[PDB]
């Protein structure tokens, strides 16, 4: 009759009638996206639709068990996440305009559409249509063109929309106990209750200005480097001494360099490890490139893949037979299903993505003994840097050299290693400026330190200041180039990118030290290291169950988030990039 | 005598029924056609030339384009929950169907367990097959639920169901202790 027991009782009910619930959403989802029909897609929303209704009538039943009468860790980690109100505490008018007001934003943005009028019928849009112009291109006009008319004509019309969301959000998490959406969003992040490893909301903004404090010489020795190899591709374009233009970033918001790697490798006489050819004379299919996947975990030490996921799973694109959505996807269906969704071909990107999503799954079947609602990772950030760092060693040329898809004669050299590092570089150091900047936009946006009336203004200052990039023509205040990310416009927290980039190192320099690897932490498999695998399924294995700082001890020995694995793995990298600036300027004017 | 083996309607592998004999199995296998014959540590010739102090031959009903999550060493659903291979003394797993010549009792479909697991406020725990036993969802097989009430909660058993063909296709799992034919 205790309140306890009775709590503990309604969660039995609860993760009884989820689990079923749940899978046949997951198994409608998986239909529509293997083969997509008209039955399949409508399929899909009757199980989702049921989904939300259930979910929604176990929240409102939640809150009639208080959380200072609970004592189990897991019961009180249960309620927390059923009792989260969220959209239901608007009233019906509130909630009905806040989610059209998400509609129309997302359609608008998914619908983006550009043509000059010199032909209207050749109109081109987001996907595959200016992503090639920012990917590709190398004229500063194209490329400025593309970039103007996509923050012109997509970005000009989000704005009133965006005003509303931001307003009807903040009354949303006001209304919820909350600061703002801002804090809303760094709830994630928010532990209590447990001494020791508590971790506060606001403490969230604290760390991640130290760690980039602490990222900045790094990546403004990038930055240079970069603005110094782009001056030869844009002349008359770019000044020694400013900051980099936005539209010449090698994408259309600049989040990734990668793109830039063609005119930004340090020795483009040597080439860099491909082993695709090595898999197409080896008759490497995709089953062989999933099963290498497989021996490397359980080199590791984790377990093999389940038989339903060699059976349930398509690895292949299945042809005209049926239209099929091969992003490639791990899915953890529920009830002991997991599924990896791609369409998978003979190249190293896809051997790395094999890798990638392998590691997505891992985590799924490591904590699939949790209650439904402590499936996951143990913050935002825990799920994405765990797949990301099995791809970190599955690139290695040792891993290479060691499955026989590289020769054994091969000479790995400085060069090498320092073009390997600015590739990496370029994609995971040049976004965390990016991501650090939206972010803390956003925050204080929500927070309500910058008026709408100096949203672009302000916008911009962070563009110059933070990550060194210069509008290429000035902006008014009609203009939403945040909305202009699929992120922003789609209501998604960009933090989960930044801290990530800080776990995946964090870990791999933690599962590197367990193999008692020898030398630079770049050239670092954990395969045959079953004292690493243990570490990592250590944390893994527990989920939501335990704070996401116990869970980080549990493997890298720390409490908190930290930059110096990061800082290490682009050791070979930092000192050649500063050697590679002495005679240019380190910085950039505002 | 093997007749109850060939003569009434094969089990689902979750409730199959074991047969234990304390003999002519060219016989015995000449009317079923066998697709599969595994033996771990035993020979396929020395099955039916040896004396044993006690033979069992396990046999149920299970389609064969799903014979692969009954092999040694898979795991996950289907392949843990239904039935587990004894592998403590030799054995011979055979995957066939019975003679057309012969007649065997169709029964509706082929049912399973696909996962028998314990969920509940504390998480969900697997009830995988011991080598021999059953899964604990034999009587609530293929789909259903029970209240066990305490930190277990509720006993959730997940099955699945396959269109079964114009015959019967039978696994029949053969150990022998250290019977004479
Ligand atoms: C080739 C094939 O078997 N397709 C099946 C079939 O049930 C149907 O064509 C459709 C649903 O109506 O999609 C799949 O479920
Ligand atoms: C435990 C708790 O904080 N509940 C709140 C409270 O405003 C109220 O009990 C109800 C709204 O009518 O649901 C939640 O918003
Ligand atoms: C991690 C944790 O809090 N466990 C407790 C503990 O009392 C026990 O392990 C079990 C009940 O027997 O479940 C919870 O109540
Ligand atoms: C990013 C970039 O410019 N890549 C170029 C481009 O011509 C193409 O993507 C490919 C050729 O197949 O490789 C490089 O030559
Ligand atoms: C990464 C690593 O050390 N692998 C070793 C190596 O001898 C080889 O790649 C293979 C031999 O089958 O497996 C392990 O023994
Ligand atoms: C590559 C791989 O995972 N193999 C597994 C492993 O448990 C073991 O090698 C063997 C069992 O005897 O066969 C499979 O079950």
């Amino acid at each position: 009759s205790t309140i306890e027991e009775q709590a503990k009782t309604f969660l039995d009910k609860f993760n009884h009638e989820a689990e079923d619930l749940f899978y046949q959403s997951s198994l409608a989802s998986w239909n529509y996206n293997t083969n997509i029909t008209e039955e399949n897609v409508q399929n899909m929303n009757n199980a989702g639709d049921k989904w939300s209704a259930f979910l929604k009538e176990q929240s409102t039943l939640a809150q009639m068990y208080p959380l200072q009468e609970i004592q189990n860790l897991t019961v009180k980690l249960q309620l927390q996440a059923l009792q989260q109100n969220g959209s239901s505490v608007l009233s019906e008018d509130k909630s009905k305009r806040l989610n059209t007001i998400l509609n129309t934003m997302s359609t608008i943005y998914s619908t983006g559409k550009v043509c000059n009028p010199d032909n209207p019928q050749e109109c081109l849009l987001l996907e595959p249509g200016l992503n090639e112009i920012m990917a590709n291109s190398l004229d500063y006009n194209e490329r400025l063109w593309a970039w103007e008319s996509w923050r012109s004509e997509v970005g000009k019309q989000l704005r009133p929309l965006y005003e509303e969301y931001v307003v009807l959000k903040n009354e949303m998490a006001r209304a919820n106990h909350y600061e703002d959406y801002g804090d809303y969003w760094r709830g994630d992040y928010e532990v209590n209750g447990v001494d020791g490893y508590d971790y506060s909301r606001g403490q969230l903004i604290e760390d991640v200005e130290h760690t980039f404090e602490e990222i900045k010489p790094l990546y403004e020795h990038l930055h240079a480097y970069v603005r110094a190899k782009l001056m030869n591709a844009y002349p008359s374009y770019i000044s020694p001494i400013g900051c980099l233009p936005a539209h010449l970033l090698g994408d259309m918001w600049g989040r990734f360099w990668t793109n830039l790697y063609s005119l930004t490798v340090p020795f483009g006489q040597k080439p860099n490890i491909d082993v695709t050819d090595a898999m197409v004379d080896q008759a490497w299919d995709a089953q062989r490139i999933f099963k290498e996947a497989e021996k490397f975990f359980v080199s590791v030490g984790l377990p093999n893949m389940t038989q339903g996921f060699w059976e349930n799973s398509m690895l292949t694109d299945p042809g005209n037979v049926q239209k099929a959505v091969c992003h490639p996807t791990a899915w953890d269906l529920g009830k002991g299903d997991f599924r990896i969704l791609m369409c998978t071909k003979v190249t190293m990107d896809d051997f790395l993505t094999a890798h990638h999503e392998m590691g997505h799954i891992q985590y799924d079947m490591a904590y699939a003994a949790q209650p439904f609602l402590l499936r996951n990772g143990a913050n935002e950030g825990f799920h994405e840097a765990v797949g990301e760092i099995m791809s970190l060693s599955a690139a290695t040329p040792k891993h290479l050299k060691s499955i026989g898809l590289l020769s054994p004669d091969f000479q790995e050299d400085n060069e090498t290693e320092i073009n390997f590092l600015l590739k990496q570089a370029l994609t995971i150091v040049g976004t965390l400026p990016f991501t650090y900047m939206l972010e803390k936009w956003r925050w204080m946006v929500f927070k309500g330190e910058i008026p709408k009336d100096q949203w672009m203004k302000k916008w911009w200052e962070m563009k110059r200041e933070i990550v060194g990039v210069v509008e290429p023509v000035p902006h008014d205040e009609t203009y939403c180039d945040p909305a202009s990310l699929f992120h922003v416009s789609n209501d998604y927290s960009f933090i989960r990118y930044y801290t990530r980039t800080l776990y995946q190192f964090q870990f791999q320099e933690a599962l590197c030290q367990a193999a008692k690897h020898e030398g630079p932490l770049h050239k670092c498999d954990i395969s045959n290291s079953t004292e690493a695998g243990q570490k990592l399924f250590n944390m893994l294995r527990l989920g939501k169950s335990e704070p996401w700082t116990l869970a980080l001890e549990n493997v890298v020995g720390a409490k908190n988030m930290n930059v110096r694995p990061l800082l290490n793995y682009f050791e070979p990298l930092f000192t050649w990039l500063k050697d590679q600036n002495k005679n240019s300027f380190v910085g950039w004017s505002t | 005598d093997f007749s109850p083996l060939l003569t009434g309607t094969p089990p689902q592998v979750y409730n199959f029924n074991r047969l234990s004999f304390t003999y002519n199995l060219t016989k015995l296998l000449s009317l079923f056609e066998v697709s599969e014959f595994s033996c771990n540590a035993i020979s396929p010739s020395a099955l039916a030339s040896t004396c044993y102090s006690s033979l069992t031959v396990d046999y149920f009903a299970f389609p064969l384009s799903m014979a692969s999550y009954l092999r040694p060493g898979s795991t996950g659903p289907t392949a843990e929950f239904n039935y587990r291979q004894d592998f403590s003394n030799p054995t011979c797993r055979v995957l066939a169907t019975p003679s057309s010549n012969i007649t065997i009792t169709k029964p509706s479909n082929y049912n399973w367990i696909r996962l028998c697991r314990t969920t509940g406020a504390f998480g969900n725990r697997d009830q995988k097959v011991q080598p021999g036993h059953y899964s604990r969802c034999r009587y609530i097989a293929p789909t259903g639920s029970i209240y066990l009430g305490g930190n277990e909660g509720y006993l959730v058993s997940d099955g699945q169901s396959a269109s079964m063909t114009e015959r019967v296709q039978m696994t029949f799992v053969i150990s022998v202790t250290f019977v004479c034919p």
